[PDB]
RNA sequence: UGACGGAGCCAGCGAGUCUAACCUUGGCCGAGAGGUCUUGGUAAAAACUCCGUCGGGG
């Protein structure tokens, strides 16, 4: 309510596939630094 | 705009413009030894050691225009001629040389 | 020796039903 | 110039040849005979 | 000590039979005690492990699949050396409808091992790839992100590239393994190589990918399985179940 | 109103629409300038008429084409078609017919084609 | 008027004679097996020109280069690079059918 | 060596000579072939050029070395309304 | 009389709620018939045009 009063007194998605969101990878700090 | 070195088995054209070599011929099969521009430019020579010339024009290193078999020897000098533009002058270690006609 | 029994308790408890 | 000598005149692979060439006969007999028989 | 007991025998078993020698993969089948609300899509949806590597891209040929113009995508990728060296192929799939049919086409499913293509290509893909190949989840096409950049409602996207993102991408996929969603209580995963590594890896995986099937959080990704998990039973491409966690 | 004039062209089995517009003085087969119809061995096949009968006769109007059917040499020559008779008919139509005879005269001069497609009938024996 | 330069013919390798008339990665793609790309990813490598042909890379080199080609493990090269009787029965057969249908 | 003239330069014509030892010399032939430039590479420079009189372009100076070294040297080169306001 | 990678571009016929495969591992359900899921392997516009590259077969 503190927030709500203050107002009325003043990660990836794309919106056409939703298959996405379960497609994506796990970007990994370690698997990018790494020249294996 | 153009100007053109030689060197064992790759004569390449390097562009005034960008320093950088703009085309390469490499067909050759032993040390090319000599290339000349025509007179005006459409044409090169360029004189082997095999023993023969490889005539064709710039820019198209598909085409070989002509090849011409002069004496065995090598031939380290090649040239176009500069009054006429279809005469067309070869030395080889043969000690003779030959002026041909296109 | 495990394979052979549990592909024996397999069809026993087919034929079974 | 250099010369040469002509030529002129695996059982395994033979008989199979020919007992499959024997094969294809017979298959193509019995097909035309047993079609007249029917006819 | 079931676990790696049944793993044991399975397998010797594996070693003496002829068939069972010639199909190399481990699965490990899980059934739930209720079914999946997630009707079958061909989605690859893929589990992260926390311990052990799996495949090396540096091992594995690759097929890449664009959008269909792929002049800079193609060139910046094979120019970047850091690519270079990594996607055995890379192709539009306008002009891989040109190239393949029938013959060629599984001629290629029988040479290529592991595919990826845009996000933004992967719904259009099965017909131009085939039932032939969307079979198991061997040779299912995955889905990688290729710009690292997002769209908006109304706002025209900029296409791009970037060799670190998309080799970040291919390295994790070949470090964990996937899934797909099914109806019912039976869903199947490919789990690590009959020779690549040993038992206690072999366990270790196991644990952390059912750990992550059960967790409450990733819903989205990770807690899908509805109700008290049954048991995991374990196969190679021809052999039988073997009983895991019965309860 | 706007001084406007149509006519067609038929090559094998190929349509070639043609406006005639007076206007900015330009040239367009379909969208795109006709520099840029592709065959590259053919495009002076197109040209024929701009050049035979020298440009400002074109300077003057706008010609828009649009081309369907057949394949690559049949609509070249749709289009030359197109061109040539939309030419004359507009200058038969708006303009004076000095410039009609002498531009039909100058087409059958070079090469009839441009003008009556020849419905090439079979024939019997 | 004294110059000097920096060859051999064909130099075997791998039970294979690798010609002397050639570029490197047309070398490299005519030893037994190896490909274009992978011709490429070895010369890249090797650090070498790959349009010299025989006459270039230097014993040096090349016995650098034949190592980490026989050593891809400790070269880390991508691995896209490596790599009757019932006739007769069935005769047999027709032979007694057909007896049958054409005789009986 | 090469002969070149009639080209922007304050001397009419130019004659450009490579004699083994990186030095690569500009004489002119009207001051009866005078030494008037100089440059120095490493090896035996074997071959010299020059940009021809006509180049309009970034003019060029190439010279070959034995030691295999192609080398360079270059000398580069609102509304309407308002208009008819 | 070519090969290969990207490019470039143009057809005409045909429109019946009817157009289209089988083997295989095992899960669950089902009294059964069976059903659902897994599951492994085998059956089915070109030429042309502009750029780039190479230079006898088991």
């Amino acid at each position: 309510l503190e927030d709500i009063q203050q107002s009325i007194l003043k990660f990836v998605k794309d919106h056409r596939y939703p298959g996405l969101t379960p497609g994506l990878a796990p970007v990994g700090l370690s698997d990018e630094e790494d020249s294996s | 705009h153009d100007f053109a070195v030689t060197s064992s088995t790759r004569v390449q054209i390097f562009s005034s413009r960008t320093r950088q070599v703009i085309k390469t011929f490499s067909r050759f099969k032993d040390v090319v030894y000599s290339a000349s521009f025509r007179s005006d430019g459409k044409l090169l020579c360029a004189g082997d050691a095999t023993g023969l010339v490889s005539v064709y024009d710039s820019y198209n290193p598909r085409t070989i225009l002509l090849s011409i078999n002069a004496s065995t020897h090598p031939t380290h000098v090649t040239k176009f001629h500069t009054q006429d533009n279809k005469i067309l002058a070869t030395a080889s270690d043969d000690r003779v040389t030959r002026l041909w006609d296109i | 020796d495990y394979y052979q029994q549990v592909q024996r308790g397999k069809q026993d408890k087919k034929i079974s039903r | 110039i250099p010369t040469h000598a002509p030529k002129y005149e695996d059982r395994t692979r033979s008989e199979i040849n020919k007992m499959k060439a024997q094969l294809k006969k017979e298959r193509k007999f019995t097909m035309k005979e047993i079609r007249k028989d029917a006819k | 000590g079931l676990a790696e007991k049944a793993l044991k025998a399975l397998i010797l078993q594996c070693e003496e039979n002829p068939s069972l020698k010639n199909d190399k993969d481990i699965h490990i089948i899980i059934n739930t005690g209720k079914k999946m609300g997630i009707n079958r899509d061909n989605i690859p949806r893929i589990i992260p492990l926390t311990k052990y590597k799996l495949f090396k891209p540096r091992d594995l040929n690759i097929l890449l699949i664009t959008k269909d113009p792929s002049a800079l995508y193609r060139e910046t990728l094979t120019k970047d050396e850091h690519t270079s060296e990594l996607f055995k192929e890379i192709i539009s799939v306008k002009n891989l409808r040109r190239r393949f049919k029938g013959s060629k086409l599984t001629q290629l499913y029988k040479d290529f091992d592991l595919v990826v293509a845009d996000y933004r290509v992967h719904h259009l893909l099965p017909e131009v790839l085939g039932s032939r190949f969307y079979h198991g989840s061997k040779k299912l096409p995955y889905m990688i992100r290729m710009s690292k950049e997002v769209k908006l409602k109304r706002q025209q996207m900029v296409e791009k590239c970037d060799p670190i993102y998309v080799r970040a991408q291919l390295r994790s996929i070949c470090k964990n393994t996937s899934y797909i969603p099914n109806n019912d209580n039976c869903l199947s995963v490919r789990v690590g190589y009959i020779q690549k590594h040993s038992i206690p890896e072999i366990l270790q995986n196991i644990q952390d990918t059912i750990n992550f099937l059960t967790d409450k959080s990733k819903r989205p990704q990770g807690g899908v399985i509805k109700g008290g998990i049954i048991s995991i039973f374990v196969k190679t491409s021809n052999s039988t179940s073997l009983p895991i966690y019965q309860f | 109103a706007v001084p406007s004039v149509q006519t067609f062209g038929k090559k094998k089995s190929a349509t070639a629409v043609a406006h005639v517009k007076a206007g900015k003085g330009l040239i367009k087969v379909n969208g795109s300038p006709i520099t840029l119809v592709e065959p590259e061995i053919l495009r002076f096949k197109v040209y024929e008429p701009l050049l035979l009968v020298g440009l400002d006769k074109f300077s003057n109007i706008d010609i828009r084409v649009r081309v369907t059917g057949g394949g690559h040499v049949s609509q070249v020559y749709a289009i030359r078609q197109a061109i040539a008779k939309g030419l004359v008919a507009y200058h038969q139509k708006y303009v004076d017919e000095q410039s009609k005879n002498e531009l039909k005269k100058a087409f059958t001069s070079y090469d009839r084609t441009l003008l009556i497609a020849d419905s090439r009938r079979p024939e019997p024996k | 008027s004294l110059v000097v330069q920096e060859f051999q013919h064909i130099l075997r390798l791998l039970n294979t004679n690798v010609d002397g008339n050639i570029k490197i990665v047309y070398a490299l793609t005519t030893i037994k097996g190896v490909g274009r790309r992978y011709s490429n990813l070895v010369c890249k490598k090797a650090d070498v020109d790959l349009h010299k042909r025989a006459g270039e890379l230097t014993q040096e080199e090349l016995e650098r280069i034949v190592q980490i080609m026989q050593n891809p493990t400790h070269y880390k090269i991508p691995a896209w690079f490596l790599n009757h009787t019932l006739a007769n029965n069935v005769e047999s057969k027709l032979r007694d059918d057909l007896e049958r249908l054409k005789k009986i | 060596l090469d002969y070149v003239e009639n080209f922007d330069s304050p001397m009419q014509s130019a004659l450009i000579a490579s004699s083994l030892d990186g030095h690569v010399k500009v004489f002119d032939p009207l001051d009866n072939f005078q030494v008037k430039f100089g440059w120095k590479f490493s090896g035996p420079v074997l071959s010299c050029a020059v940009s021809p009189s006509t180049a309009q372009g970034n003019r060029h100076l190439v010279a070959g070395l034995s030691s295999g070294l192609l080398a360079i040297r270059t000398k580069k080169k609102k509304s309407n309304n308002f208009q008819r306001m």
